[PDB]
Order: C-alpha cells, then structure tokens, then sequence
RNA sequence: CGCGGGGUGGAGCAGCCUGGUAGCUCGUCGGGCUCAUAACCCGAAGGUCGUCGGUUCAAAUCCGGCCCCCGCAACCA
RNA sequence: AAAAUGUAAA
RNA sequence: UGGUCAGCAUGGCCCUUACGGCCUGGGCGACACACGUGCUACAAUGCCCACUACAAAGCGAUGCCACCCGGCAACGGGGAGCUAAUCGCAAAAAGGUGGGCCCAGUUCGGAUUGGGGUCUGCAACCCGACCCCAUGAAGCCGGAAUCGCUAGUAAUCGCGGAUCAGC
RNA sequence: ACGCGUUAAGCGCGCCGCCUGGGGAGUACGGCCGCAAGGCUGAAACUCAAAGGAAUUGACGGGGGCCCGCACAAGCGGUGGAGCAUGUGGUUUAAUUCGAAGCAACGCGAAGAACCUUACCAGGCCUUGACAUGCUAGGGAACCCGGGUGAAAGCCUGGGGUGCCCCGCGAGGGGAGCCCUAGCACAGGUGCUGCAUGGCCGUCGUCAGCUCGUGCCGUGAGGUGUUGGGUUAAGUCCCGCAACGAGCGCA
C-alpha cells in the first residue's frame, strides 16, 4: 500500500485531521514543508537545479 | 497405516558443523528459532546440556521438549541445515557458508 | 558520493534560475507545482529536438516561457503549427497566458545537458561506451571550450560489478566559483538497468 | 543430505526433500516455522497414503 | 557386617575440636576496556550443610539409625 | 619489561 | 562489495477474489531486563516572592489576536491593529532591588497518584498537552570507566521558527 | 636483478666435485665407520601446482627521523550513579511493521504514530478495483437528492430527468460526456534483492595530498617529476634539482 494512500490525503476523507500533507513529486509524509508541498529531498534536488526561484546557497 | 508416534514427544540435539565460529553462531541462531516455538506457543523446554561458543551461541546443545506436537510438527528434520550468510566474524566483508546437524530423539521406555 | 552540486553552487553567482518570479504566500506552492508540471510536457515532447534548457517566468499572472533547443525546425511544426499546438496544449492546463518565445542553442557541443542526453542514449541504443565518453569530451573540447568533463556510473557494458569511468581535459575547477560550468545530467534506461551520466563543460571565468 | 538451506544475504529457504524452495527466511528465522512444517507433513499423502491405495 | 576417615553455593577446599559464628579459589550472571575474544579492571548472584532422629534455649558443629565416597581387614592352617 | 589470539567464498 | 529498492527512479525475481484495494478496533507507546542520547535536580555562588530593567533574530488575514471583563487558573465570550521597520505574538530570562527562608530528603528536590477542570480534534481506555487540589518518591554530588571545549570559546541564561488541529 | 669487477661472478683452456620441481627426507632399507651419541652413503610409495631467487608498488611494524589535530598533557563543566524523557537490543504479543550496527547505528530516516500518518495485527467489504492509458459491449445523462443498511466500509434501492449532437414536423437515428456495469489487454505491491544499478549522502578528511604530458633512467613491473635544504594552514612558495610543463586539490 503506497498508491491508494496518494490520493487519500488530497480529497479530505471524513474530517479536518485526515488531510495529511503529502509531497507532490516523491510523496513522503515526513519532512513535508507546507510552503512547497515538497519533501526535504524533492526540495533538495529541485533547489540545486535552479528550479526553485530565488533560492541559493545559504552561508553566514 | 500403522505407527505409534505420528504426533509424539521428543528431545532435540544440535551440533557444530562447518563455519567454525559461524558454526556455533548459526547453531545458536536456530536455537531461538526452536526456542520461540516453545513459550510463544505452550512448550516447556529445558536445555539438558550445551558446550559454549567462543564468539557466541553454542556448538553442542540439547533440549528436553514439552507439549504434544514434537513429532507431528518437528519430526521431519533429523539431518543437515546448510546456511549461506555474511558472518559477523569476518575480517573484511565477504560472504561465507556454514552448516549444522540436528537430531530428533523420540522417547524410549523410562 | 559526497561531491557538491555545481549549479546550486552558482545560483546568483554565475548562473540564473531556471524559473523566476516573486510570489505571495499560499500562492507559491501551486505556482511552482505548475512550473514543474509546465516542464512536464516540455521535458517530454521537446527531448526529440534536444531540450537544452527551460526558462519560466511569471509577471502579473502572465507567464512567458522561453525554451532553448539545438535545432528548432522541430519546434515550429508545419509552419505555425507544432509551435502553436504547444501553446494550445500549454494554456489548456495552465490558465495563464502562455506567451512562449522559443530560443535557440548556437553550439550543442558547448551545452552539457545536450552532450549528456546524446551520450546517454548512445548507450541506451548500445554502443562502445568508453569511446563515446572520449569522443564526447573530444568534440566538445575543441568545439568551443577551455575544459570539459563527463562520467558514467552503473553497469558499463552491463557487467554485474558496476564500474564508473570518465574522461576529462583542461582547467575544470569545480572548486573555483568564477568558472562558468554546465552541469549536464542524463539518465539512460537500458535492457540491464539504468546508467548515470553527468556532464561538465567549462565555458570560462566571468 | 542437507535437509534445508538458508540464506540471510539473499533471504531464502530451501528444503531439499520436497522441492520447497518457497521462502521467507526473516519471520521464519524468527521461529515462526509452521510455514515449512506444513507442506512437508502434507508430503506424506504421496508417501504413506499412496503406499496404501493400490501399491 | 568389622574398624578408620569423608559428605557444605556449580567444580575443589576451609568451617565441627571449643554449638548461637558460613569463609578461599575458581567459575557464573551484570557492567567496563577492546574492532572483537581472552586477559585484566567494577559489581553482584549462589548452600536449611548426606540423611534422618534427637540433645539443648538452639545445631554445619553434639549424638544415634540408614543411604553413599574412600582406607585397611573377612585369618580359608 | 608491559600485553595473547582473528576459523572457512572473488 | 559503507548507507538507501521504504523518498523517488530502477534491471531481475515472485502475488494476481490477492503479497494488490477500503473501512474499523488494535499496533509501532507492551515490561523480570540491558544499553546509547538527553532532561532536571541533589542546593545557602542558592530556592521562594513581588517591583523591575536590557537582546536579537524569527514568524502572523488558512492567521498573529492587543484591550475590556469572567476566571485561582489553563482559558472563555466579547473586540480592536496590521498585506505588517504601522499593529500582534512579547513580561527576554539570567540581572538589578526589597523581602523570606535557615543546614533538614528541607521552602532543596517534583517523581508518582486519587478525585476535580480547560483546550483541540468525530474523537482522549490503550494515548496527548495544559490547569487546580493534594501526594511530596530516588537523589547530601555518583562504582570501574568516560565526553565536549584553546576566547566571547567553554559554562550558563531565555527567546525563536520549520513538522503541526492538538501535542 | 642484486651485484660482480686484476682478490671476477669478465674473456679463455685444463681437471675434479656437484645440480636436474617442492614436500616425503638426509628419512627408510642395505652397507661401512663409531664406545655411544651418531656419522657416511642415501631411495621409494604417496603427495602438491607449486616450491623458489632478485626486484617493484603498497600496507604493517611493541624500527628510525621530522611534523600535525582538544590526541594526551594543562584547565572547565559533564553523562556512567538517581527519577523522568527519547532511541535500540531483548523480551513479550493477536501484531508488538520496516530499515539503521563500533569510529561513521542507537533525540537516527521521523521537521509531530490518538484514527490520519501507516507500510503490522484482527475481523466485516474491492475483482479493469483508491490509480492513469485504451477496447468492444448493454446504454443512463448531469444527479442536488434519499432511504435501506452498517462500527464504518459497504451493499441494497428509490424519487429522479425538460442539457450539449441530430433539425428528423417526426411521441423513437445515433453522435456527446459521464453515470454505469458485467467485460478486452490493465493496473497496483512499502513483496524479496544496495552483493544487479542511477541518484543522493556518511566516511578516512579541510587530510595535503593524487595524477597526466614529453624527456631521460630501468630487460621489466616501475622510477623520476612529486626527492632533497628552507618555509607554510598547505605539493604555500623559495633555493636547488634529469627533469620541464600540465590537470584534479589548499589557495
Ligand atoms: C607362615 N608361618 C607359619 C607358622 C606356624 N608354625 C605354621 C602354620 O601354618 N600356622 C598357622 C596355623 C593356623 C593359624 N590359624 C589360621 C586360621 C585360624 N582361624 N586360626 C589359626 O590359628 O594360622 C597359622 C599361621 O599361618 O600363622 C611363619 N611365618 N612362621
Ligand atoms: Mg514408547
Ligand atoms: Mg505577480
Ligand atoms: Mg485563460
Ligand atoms: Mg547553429
Ligand atoms: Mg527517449
Ligand atoms: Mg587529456
Ligand atoms: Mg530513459
Ligand atoms: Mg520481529
Ligand atoms: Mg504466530
Ligand atoms: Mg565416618
Ligand atoms: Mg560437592
Ligand atoms: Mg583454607
Ligand atoms: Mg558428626
Ligand atoms: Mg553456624
Ligand atoms: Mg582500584
Ligand atoms: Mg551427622
Ligand atoms: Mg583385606
Ligand atoms: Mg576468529
Ligand atoms: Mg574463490
Ligand atoms: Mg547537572
Ligand atoms: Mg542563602
Ligand atoms: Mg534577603
Ligand atoms: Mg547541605
Ligand atoms: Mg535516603
Ligand atoms: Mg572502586
Ligand atoms: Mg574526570
Ligand atoms: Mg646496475
Ligand atoms: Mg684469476
Ligand atoms: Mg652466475
Ligand atoms: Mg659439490
Ligand atoms: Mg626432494
Ligand atoms: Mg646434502
Ligand atoms: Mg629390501
Ligand atoms: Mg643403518
Ligand atoms: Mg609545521
Ligand atoms: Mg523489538
Ligand atoms: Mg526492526
Ligand atoms: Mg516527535
Ligand atoms: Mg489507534
Ligand atoms: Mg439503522
Ligand atoms: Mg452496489
Ligand atoms: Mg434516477
Ligand atoms: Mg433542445
Ligand atoms: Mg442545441
Ligand atoms: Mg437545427
Ligand atoms: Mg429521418
Ligand atoms: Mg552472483
Ligand atoms: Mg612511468
Ligand atoms: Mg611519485
Ligand atoms: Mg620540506
Ligand atoms: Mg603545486
């Protein structure tokens, strides 16, 4: 079971709790920022490529 | 269709095969494989004796078994049990093979 | 693996973003989710023309979408046609104005994801594997650059113990920031697995 | 003569007496061995009951 | 059967004489060091004392019957 | 002066 | 032959009213044990109490919620100001200052527990978090062993986001 | 190859001794010698696909020299000891989902496990399915709606409708979506395999190193450069230098 559970988060099944944040590319229930709707790794790889606007290497 | 022990009570020995340390190591591996057929079910199993293993487990072992079903659910394995593992006794990180002997001892008049 | 990503190393340093726009809070999500999806057909369809790079931007709603390619005669279709049924298919899930200004790519020997896609399906379609790494870095070196590098991981020739192998020549300093570097990546599905191809054309300081 | 053959760096079992290469190693090495214990006691129909059915 | 000595934590030994008084070594389980095992370092766990009566306030200890380990005998002229 | 050992598969 | 087929991708193998798919209880939180990371203490260089001062960051129109009043309270109903160098979370705590303790398993310590409440979310037996009563436990400084750190760094203070209905 | 080199291991002639794969084994049998201890002479069965010599590059050293890092020393607080929180082993269980394994696994994947998350258990339901391509076939339209029914899923079952397409005056052509089904390949799987792989990261390690080109040196593996003296955070330069340049590195 991992495909059925993909759509199950999207369509709010029965309550205002069973609407967990999935990622959009990979689909992971962990580390999912609500800013990007993205897991930390989909966030990772799309960050380095340039495909995430305005984001660059942090350093201070 | 004639026999008394279609489903009787039995003892069970396990000895060191090849693999040396992963002989005593794997014999102890299958120990818990049989030991968890006991009080995850019903059975009362003492070890009658067991010579130790230098890097773990035991070479020689033997277990007096309780509960009916040691000869309807254990009878069919008085032989060898070769295993192919990467032993937790390796210098580098290569694969090896080992083996062990088992003995289902029934119940003489006593 | 441990090495740094060369492009991320130069966001706002030597190379600009593949997509660019400012965005309000709860709008950013599905604004990028479109960006990625927008390239969905772009990555898919245009590959046949050597999809060099996508370049999305979004004004006040309006999204211009310039697309670079090696030979655009593919991109246009029968006159105004495939280039139109681009915008047709575009705004049909976009909803924003899809004003695309299709770019060009002068030399395909100096674009790395171009060298990547080509080398990659050179083994997909099965060829001499090392030669095609050497030839690649060859007619790409003399073909405009000052330095160049490309690698193949995974089962070369389909051996069980998957080797890596590469070719390289001329000052290619991934450590040095001032260097213009094109990170060309290309997956390569084959009968026996999946091959990894990374490309490195160094076009100069800046 | 090896009754059964295991393989954790492969995850498998193989009782050289049935044909039972059918495997699961993990939760069988855990001790839940009623998986292999059954078809081998079911291999006594073609054995002893087939001996007493015609010859 | 006759005398002599013996039987105590798993192994081996003290403890009995002079009662209340359970120690030494190993090992064993818990922990440390070590890549790991031994070594070694830190802790703990473990005997109603052969067996039975019985003396005393009370028995490893005193006493007697029986079981057992061991030692000399049972001279057959 | 300290201080043992590492079975058997590229 | 480090890690990951369980993020995703992926060659091969296997399942095909079932290894696939839905719900609901339950589960990943079980307890003779053992270990690692941490928290808070054992106090007098302190704990308690009101006045009281002083940072940066960082977040908030799915919300951040002043202020009124209800309330021991958590919070509650009311309601203002912000697209936010406007206003909001906001009293920064160590501190300064007054007081109070008085060498005790204590005013140190807050574990554990009985009944009584607020908040989320359908939902609080497993199972949350806060609140009030009360309970007031081990611990008087740590065996063998063992860790970080060479300067605004160790040590010691509060605040903050991300996950998130809540935690 | 090492090294030999008028003291030959060079160039020659003469004469003797000796070798013919390793083990077995300088053993056994015989023979001769010995007071003995033993010596001399000295095989085989069997057995292995090697035994070996010199040299190279590394790694290691309870070898040497020179360096460095909270490595110790010098100092400051700390778990290990207590109670509680969290993660594992283990055990237990109906299941106690999985992976992570010294350094580099153990407040790790988890930046949110009440159901959800959820991959496990347990019992009631799905069969081209929650899911996207597409094929015929019976064909309703959208469906707000509703009960039945149940823990919910579900499976029963109504009350329903005046779409778009056709212009057919036409009470009925199909077309259209979708609803629907049974029903054509399909799906889907967190099922196994990091010892079939990509990608990504940990790690020796910010360690100061590692290599290529041409030349020369060696029959060769290889050497040199890159060694040395000095300096540096450093293969950082400096002087030298059979080497001269160059790339990946520190910069
Ligand atoms: C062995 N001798 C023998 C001694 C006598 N003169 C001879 C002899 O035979 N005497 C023996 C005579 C019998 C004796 N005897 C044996 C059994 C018995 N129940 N009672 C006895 O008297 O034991 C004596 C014994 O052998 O010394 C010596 N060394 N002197
Ligand atoms: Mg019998
Ligand atoms: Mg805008
Ligand atoms: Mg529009
Ligand atoms: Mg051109
Ligand atoms: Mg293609
Ligand atoms: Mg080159
Ligand atoms: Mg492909
Ligand atoms: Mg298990
Ligand atoms: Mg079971
Ligand atoms: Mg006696
Ligand atoms: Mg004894
Ligand atoms: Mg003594
Ligand atoms: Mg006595
Ligand atoms: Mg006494
Ligand atoms: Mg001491
Ligand atoms: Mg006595
Ligand atoms: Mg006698
Ligand atoms: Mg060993
Ligand atoms: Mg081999
Ligand atoms: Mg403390
Ligand atoms: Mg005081
Ligand atoms: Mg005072
Ligand atoms: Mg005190
Ligand atoms: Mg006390
Ligand atoms: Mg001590
Ligand atoms: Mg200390
Ligand atoms: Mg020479
Ligand atoms: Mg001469
Ligand atoms: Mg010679
Ligand atoms: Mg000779
Ligand atoms: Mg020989
Ligand atoms: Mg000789
Ligand atoms: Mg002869
Ligand atoms: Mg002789
Ligand atoms: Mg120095
Ligand atoms: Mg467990
Ligand atoms: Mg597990
Ligand atoms: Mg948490
Ligand atoms: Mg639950
Ligand atoms: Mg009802
Ligand atoms: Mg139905
Ligand atoms: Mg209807
Ligand atoms: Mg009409
Ligand atoms: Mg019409
Ligand atoms: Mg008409
Ligand atoms: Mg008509
Ligand atoms: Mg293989
Ligand atoms: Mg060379
Ligand atoms: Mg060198
Ligand atoms: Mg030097
Ligand atoms: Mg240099």
């Amino acid at each position: 079971a991992r495909k059925a559970l993909i759509e199950k988060a999207k369509r709010t099944p029965k309550f205002k709790v069973r609407a967990y944040t999935r990622c959009v590319r990979c689909g992971r229930a962990r580390s999912v920022y609500r800013f990007f709707g993205l897991c930390r790794i989909c966030l990772r790889e799309l960050a380095h490529k340039g495909q995430l606007p305005g984001v660059r290497k942090a350093s201070w | 269709p004639k026999d008394p022990d279609d489903e009787r009570n039995a003892f069970l020995e396990v000895r060191a095969g090849t693999g040396g340390d992963e002989a005593a190591l794997f014999a102890g591996d299958l120990f818990r494989m049989y030991s968890r057929y006991a009080e995850a079910r019903r059975w009362r199993v003492e070890i009658m004796s067991a010579s130790e293993g230098e890097h773990g487990g035991y070479k020689e072992i033997i277990a007096k078994i309780s509960g009916d079903g040691v000869y309807g659910r254990l009878k069919f394995e008085s032989g060898g049990h070769r295993v192919q593992r990467v032993p937790a006794t390796e210098s580098q990180g290569r694969i090896h093979t080992s083996a062990c002997t088992v003995a289902v001892m029934p119940e003489l008049p006593d | 693996g441990n090495k740094i990503h060369p492009i991320g190393f130069r966001l706002g340093i030597t190379r600009d973003w593949e997509s660019r726009w400012y965005a309000g809070k709860k709008q950013y999500r599905h604004l990028l989710l479109e960006d990625q999806r927008i390239r969905g057909l772009l990555e898919k369809e245009l590959y046949s023309a050597g999809l060099a790079r996508v370049d999305i931007e979004r004004a006040a709603d309006n999204v211009a979408v310039t697309v670079h390619v090696a030979k655009p005669g593919v991109v246009i279709g029968r006159g105004g046609e495939r280039i139109r049924v681009l915008r047709e298919e575009l705004a049909k899930l976009t909803g924003k104005n899809v004003a695309l200004n299709v770019q060009e790519v002068q030399n395909p020997n100096l674009s790395a994801p171009l060298v990547a896609q080509r080398v990659a399906e050179q083994i997909e379609r099965r060829f001499a594997v090392r030669r095609a790494i050497k030839q690649a870095v060859q007619r790409v070196m003399e073909s405009g650059a000052k330095g160049a590098k490309v690698i193949v991981s995974g089962r070369i020739g389909g051996a069980e113990q998957a080797r890596t192998e590469w070719a390289a020549q001329g000052r290619v300093p991934l450590h040095t920031l001032r260097a213009n570097i094109d990170y060309g990546f290309a997956l390569a599905r084959t009968t026996y697995g999946v091959l990894g191809v990374k490309a490195y054309i160094f076009l100069g300081e800046v | 003569d090896r009754n059964r053959t295991y393989n954790f760096p492969q995850g498998r079992v193989t009782d050289h007496r049935i044909n039972l290469t059918l495997y699961r190693l993990d939760e069988v090495m855990e001790g839940k061995l009623d998986m292999l214990i059954e078809p081998i006691i079911q291999e006594h129909q073609a054995d002893q009951l087939a001996a007493l059915s015609e010859q």
